[PDB]
RNA sequence: GUUGGGCACUCUAAGUUGACUGCCGGUGACAAACCGGAGGAAGGUGGGGAUGACGUCAAAUCAUCAUGCCCCUUAUGAUUUGGGCUACACACGUGCUACAAUGGACAAUACAAAGGGCAGCGAAACCGCGAGGUCAAGCAAAUCCCAUAAAGUUGUUCUCAGUUCGGAUUGUAGUCUGCAACUCGACUACAUGAAGCUGGAAUCGCUAGUAAUCGUAGAUCAGCAUGCUACGGUGAAUACGUUCC
RNA sequence: AACCUUACCAAAUCUUGACAUCCUUUGACAACUCUAGAGAUAGAGCCUUCCGGACAAAGUGACAGGUGGUGCAU
């Protein structure tokens, strides 16, 4: 009953760094429209970053989504078969941020900031809870690449 | 600065007889006399008045009345006895009431 | 000399006039990254003055009042954008290209009866 | 220990003084006071002259003991007299005028049915 | 009942805050608004016939 | 009155208390003025006070003044 | 379901018909304009009354009504109207004096053509004709719209129904309309009756 | 902004302009319309509201009101005191507080709307730890008042524990109102410190200044609001598509 | 929804009545205070004192009155 694809939405980029994608996780992460305390969340887990990995936060950071960030995803359709399918790359983006924060609001250690970069961390390191859903994904897509 | 003064507010409940009083009383006062400071409109508050439409039950179908007083202030600068007395001797109509400050 | 211009977001009035400075905002007599939490409130404040070069050739001064510090600030790039017209009207299009002097229609909408918000309606059961 | 039980070691003062039953955290600051120590201290590092302060301040306020004997022997009392709290506190409901038909387990206990 | 709760509204009582109010040309004793002392339904009546100063719908 | 402006009590029964104040306690008093504080006169009196459909009979004492006589006449009977 | 087009046209082409401004004796001077809109069961059914403007200004009552016998109003020479002020101000307590001024073609009225019916099957007439001569007749004034109803106990039934006819437009979701509306109840011995009427007349702006 | 001075700017509210597929390009049976663009603050019913067709549910209401019939008229009527509608072995619905570290406590500091106010709002000062109280100014309003908005931002401290989370329950001393707060008011201070560590089957709201969150005002109202109606601050993600309910 | 609201219940009470229209007698009406009672109510001092026209009461029969039923009569 829907008619076309509606416009999305667009940010601005910060200008800590120039970027749209901390931005995205910006609003993400933001629980009840409390902004600012997002982006200091966000920008401690950069500097810990930098201190954990020495090297550029951005660097790190866009090389932990290229690991989380799939490139497949499965549907369903008919008895209901589930069903692979190409992902749109601006969904690659958000499911990829979507899968970073739960799981690092699900690590379960101390203090955001933390979890954060560790997931990050991990994530470039092509290990945690993010890329492990990755990993089930392209499991399960390829065990039903027979019904493309 | 501070100079004499004959005040008045004009409150009713639509705008087109507030107006049509108002240009009125001006064009009195620059007749018997001139330099009123031409008229001030005022926030216009209403009120606001919420009902629900039925009788026993169905709450959540509601009814909003309003009345929006209009608020219209006029100073005449000028003071004379021939205007306090054509300001005077005009007190209509029924719908505006006026308020005079000496 | 001045180019003055009003700006306006939700419940907010920003009129505001550009003298000729470096690029420092002062707000009812405040530096601006005091009285406003957030840089990113100041990208997007400078953000006309982003697209259209002229960033660092202007000092302004500001009477502010109405809705919340997002609204303001944004109320101000508003009134920035509409200043400089007065300015250069060949920034023009640069800014209607880019989205700068549009009053954003947008206003908080207005509770309906039976629902607890605008939209909002109670919680459903058929029990 | 200060009034006949332990404290933690770890918590503060401030905090520590309120796990005695009668002592609060508006009576703990009024303590500290009176027996003027610091807040930010740790009864593992306090030495003997700030605990005697303490335990001189406490000395005057009714604590871990006649404090549970005031609360049991008014209810007591209120039960003698066939008063209506009383009766409430006989059967286990609410005393303040509550309603029990619903919302009332903390005095009615779990669901019973 | 309701003419003799009218009788006893519109009487003066022992003491004061047992004092109330239901509207007048109806006796309907809830919800009544008393810058106008009419109850909601009666209210209702009036301001579509017109015969209330002021009162029309809003938005 | 739970106030600085003292406590409650019915002039009326302030007054009987007054005439049984010869201290012979003959009688029971009547009442419906549940609303009415009790005094340490009252001790060693024997009040009838009526919970909606009953004058029941209340004995007072010491540990009763700072109280009210509607503390002592149950108006909901639940079994 | 649906609404009185008058409500819903108050403030917009029609004026209230209660034209006084008050903040603190306001309730009062309103149930002292309502004792003045009943005192007309004195000549209701007589008179054929459509509707009263009472204003109020400066310790008097310019009240007007609006009927379509202004003689069984007045009299034979002006007393029958004194006659009332001074049945009135025993209830007034003010500077009370009376308007009159005509409505011709009285069958293009609303209340007068729906009270008019409602004394016809009061008087045990057929509703159905009573309606369609309405119709006919107002139609034949003049009249850019009629709609008629009628509600209740008919023809002595045991169950009810409701009935309308119409001709022209009456269009009840504009604005710009002017329809004037009105309601009658008549009292029938199986029990209340209940009349409508929607006439249109034809688009002039006020304002 | 207090006065002087001005009505520039804002704001207020009356009169007006403007959005009309009105102009251009393309598609199409030149039509109707559709896609895209310029202009413009906004563009395709700009956002929202009010407006609810002939009729269906013999829907609801005889306790707003009126009303046919029936029924009571020393009673199925009327006054008063007191009680009950606030009960409780349980079941359901709708909301509030929480289960904690995107957080608790504490000190400083900031940005609003909209509304109400005469025997009514009660400024300032003083007293009280606080709920408040004494005296008392202005105020029938864009003037005075309710009224310091909070969430926030910046700092200190807590360290993942039934805790400095939670704040029920209960006991004490109190305040305000009231003809009187046991039945059966709200609020406060002190002390105690319940289950609760993110919820089974199932299920609900929401497509944008919306959900989510934060406080604020009003109606009724002597007194009582976690509800109702209105208000603004911060402010998302997603909507490929109609395969399926 | 503390009372009133309030209809429900207990008790204490009233029967042209708590409310309206009419007739007769008169009358300017209250209020203030005291006693008994839970108070409504009765006993009192008590003036309430004539503004055809008014006020109230008192007697009386029509008459009232009902949040009682039927929303499947309207
Ligand atoms: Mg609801
Ligand atoms: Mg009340
Ligand atoms: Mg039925
Ligand atoms: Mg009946
Ligand atoms: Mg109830
Ligand atoms: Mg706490
Ligand atoms: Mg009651
Ligand atoms: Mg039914
Ligand atoms: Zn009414």
């Amino acid at each position: 009953p829907r008619k076309g694809s509606v416009p999305k939405r667009d940010v601005l980029p910060d200008p800590i760094h120039n970027s749209k994608l901390v931005t995205k996780l910006i609003n993400k992460i933001m629980l009840d429209g409390k902004r600012g305390t997002a982006q200091r969340i966000l920008y401690s887990a950069f500097d810990l970053v930098e201190q954990r990995s020495g090297r550029d936060a951005l660097e790190v950071f866009e090389e932990a989504i290229n690991n989380i960030m799939p490139v497949l995803e499965v549907k369903a359709r008919r008895s209901n078969y589930q069903v692979p399918v190409e992902v749109r790359p601006e969904r690659r983006t958000t499911l990829g941020l979507r899968w970073l924060v739960n799981y690092a609001r699900l690590r379960g250690e101390k203090t955001m900031e933390d979890r954060l970069a560790n997931e990050i961390l991990d994530a470039a390191n092509n290990t945690g809870g993010a890329v492990k859903k990755r990993e089930d994904t392209h499991k399960m897509a390829e065990a039903n690449k027979a019904f493309a | 600065m501070a100079k004499q003064k004959i005040r008045i507010r004009l409150k009713a409940y639509d705008h087109r007889v507030i107006d049509q009083s108002a240009e009125k009383i001006v064009e009195t006062a620059k007749r018997s006399g001139a330099d009123v400071s031409g008229p001030i409109p005022l926030p216009t508050e209403k009120s606001v008045y919420t009902i629900i439409r039925a009788v026993h039950k169905y709450k959540d179908s509601r009814e909003q009345f309003e009345q929006r007083t209009h608020k219209r202030l006029i100073d005449i600068v000028n003071p004379t006895p021939k205007t306090v007395d054509a300001l005077m001797g005009l007190n209509l109509p029924s719908g505006v009431d006026i308020e005079i400050k000496l | 000399v001045e180019y003055r211009g009003t700006g306006r977001r939700k419940n907010s009035v920003a009129r505001v006039r550009l003298v000729p400075g470096e690029g420092n905002i002062t707000v009812n007599n405040r530096d601006v990254r005091e009285y406003l939490p957030f840089e990113s409130l100041i990208l997007d404040l400078n953000q006309p003055f982003d697209v259209t070069e002229t960033k660092g050739n202007y000092d302004v001064l500001v009477n502010v009042h109405g809705g919340g510090f997002t609204g303001q600030a944004q109320a101000i790039r508003h009134g920035i954008a509409r200043a400089l017209l007065e300015a250069d009207p060949e920034y023009r299009g640069s800014l209607k290209r880019a989205g700068l002097l549009t009053r954003d229609p947008r206003m908080k909408e207005r509770k309906k009866p039976g629902l607890k918000a605008a939209r909002r309606s109670p919680q459903f059961s058929k029990r | 220990r200060i009034a006949g039980v332990d404290i933690p070691r770890e918590k503060r003062v401030v905090i520590s003084l309120t796990y005695i039953y009668g002592i609060g955290t508006s009576t703990a600051q009024k303590i500290l006071e009176e027996a003027n120590v610091s807040a930010d201290t740790r009864v593992k590092d306090l030495t003997d002259d700030e605990l005697g302060r303490i335990r001189e301040v406490v000395d005057g306020y009714k604590v871990e003991g006649d404090l549970r004997r005031e609360t049991n022997l008014n209810i007591k009392r209120l039960m003698e007299i066939s008063s209506y709290r009383g009766i409430r506190h006989r059967r286990g409901l609410p005393v303040r005028g509550q309603k029990t038909k619903n919302n009332a387990r903390t005095r009615k206990g779990p669901v019973k049915t | 009942a309701k003419t003799s709760m009218v009788a006893k509204q519109q009487k003066k009582q022992k003491y004061a805050v047992r004092e109330y109010t239901r509207c007048e040309r109806c006796g309907r004793p809830h919800s009544v608004y008393r810058k106008f002392k009419l109850c909601r339904i009666c209210f209702r009546e009036l301001a579509y016939k017109g015969q209330i100063p002021g009162v029309r719908k809003s938005w | 009155r739970s106030i600085k402006k003292g406590p409650f009590v019915d002039e009326h029964l302030m007054k009987k208390v007054e005439a049984q104040e010869g201290s012979e306690k003959k009688q029971v008093i009547k009442t419906w003025s549940r609303r009415s504080t009790i005094f340490p006169n009252f001790i060693g009196h024997t009040f009838a006070v009526y919970d909606g459909r009953k004058h029941v009979p209340v004995y007072v004492t010491e540990d009763m003044v700072g109280h009210k006589l509607g503390e002592f006449a149950p108006t909901r009977t639940f079994k | 379901q649906k609404i009185n087009p008058i409500g819903l046209r108050v403030g917009i082409i029609r004026d209230w018909e209660a034209k006084w401004y008050a903040e603190k004796d306001f309730a009062s001077l309103l149930h002292e304009d309502l004792k003045i809109r009943k005192f007309i069961d004195n000549e209701l059914k007589e008179a054929s009354v459509s509707h009263v403007e009472i204003e109020r200004a400066a310790n008097r009552i310019n009240i007007a009504i609006h009927t379509g016998k202004p003689g069984m109003v007045i009299g034979k020479g002006g007393s029958e109207i004194e006659k009332l002020r001074n049945k009135l101000n025993a209830l007034t307590d003010k500077k009370v004096h009376i308007n009159v001024i005509e409505i011709k073609k009285v069958d293009l009225d609303a209340r007068l053509v729906a009270e008019n019916i409602a004394r016809q099957l009061e008087n045990r007439a057929s509703f159905r004709r009573v309606q369609k001569q309405a119709i006919t007749r107002a139609m034949k004034l003049g009249a850019k719209g009629i709609k008629t109803q009628v509600s209740g106990r008919l023809g002595g039934a045991d169950i009810a129904r409701a009935e309308q006819y119409s001709e022209g437009t009456v269009p009840l979701h504009t604005l710009r309309a002017d329809i004037d509306y009105a309601h009658a109840e008549a009292d029938t011995t199986y029990g209340k009756l209940g009349v409508k009427v929607w006439i249109y007349r034809g688009e002039v702006l006020p304002t």
